[PDB]
């Protein structure tokens, strides 16, 4: 779902 | 000769430093997950026989300081060294809770001469963090 | 009779350079939790070289990015291996  | 000598008495320190909330003036999404992969890290290192350290959200400063200290320790009697950065960054840099900072400032206290404990021993950074904002679409296999 | 000051480093990089690195929200970060299942299931056996090739297909094949927004949708990632190692690392 989300990134870094 | 091939392989880096592991029977010393101690495997080895393991730092992992678990950065999951960032001040609200830096504009960095909570890494919701961020503490299973702390966890499951912990898990693992320590079934391979290290001492094992988790920091939790740290900043530029007390990064850079604990990096500073572990590497004034003794590891005489240590085989090795793995440090695990959790945390948002950009090319060659790891965000602390507050700032972002080099990579190369932090693995630079490692380096053969300023840590002799270490010279000769394998030192491995396990890096989980951005180092951009590309997007790879892939392609069909 | 000396060495280079920056050899028997070793990085693992979770994502390629100029890329993003992708986390699930309850699994945690794929290049982690691959890194861990190859290390459990290796690490007595491969040398540590050969373990972050299996990371690195893992993380390139079975996972892909799922988002609302199209723009961060079907993303894949590659981990990348940057080693200044002078000998094979086993752990025992």
């Amino acid at each position: 779902w989300e990134h870094d | 000769d091939n392989s880096y000598k592991m029977d010393y008495p101690e495997m080895g320190l393991c730092i992992i430093i678990n950065n999951k909330n960032f001040h609200k003036s830096t504009g960095m999404t909570s890494r919701s997950g961020t503490d299973v992969d702390a966890a499951n890290l912990r898990e693992t290192f320590r079934n391979l026989k290290y001492e094992v350290r988790n920091k939790n959200d740290l900043t530029r400063e007390e990064i850079v300081e604990l990096m500073r200290d572990v590497s004034k320790e003794d590891h005489s009697k240590r085989s090795s060294f793995v440090c695990v950065l959790l945390s948002h960054g950009e090319e060659g840099i790891i965000f602390g809770t507050n700032g972002p900072v080099d990579l190369k400032k932090i693995t630079n206290f490692f380096r053969g001469d300023r840590c002799r404990s270490l010279t000769g021993k394998p030192k491995l950074f396990i890096i989980q963090a951005c180092r951009g904002t590309e997007l790879d679409c892939g392609i069909e296999t | 009779h000396k060495i280079p000051v920056e050899a028997d480093f070793l990085y693992a990089y979770s994502t390629a350079p100029g890329y993003y690195s992708w986390r699930n929200s309850k699994d945690g970060s794929w290049f982690i939790q691959s890194l861990c299942a190859m290390l459990k299931q290796y690490a007595d056996k491969l040398e540590f070289m050969h373990i972050l090739t299996r990371v690195n297909r893992k993380v390139a094949t079975e996972f892909e990015s799922f988002s609302f927004d199209a723009t961060f949708h079907a993303k894949k990632q590659i981990p990348c291996i940057v080693s200044m190692l002078t000998k094979e690392l086993y752990f025992y």
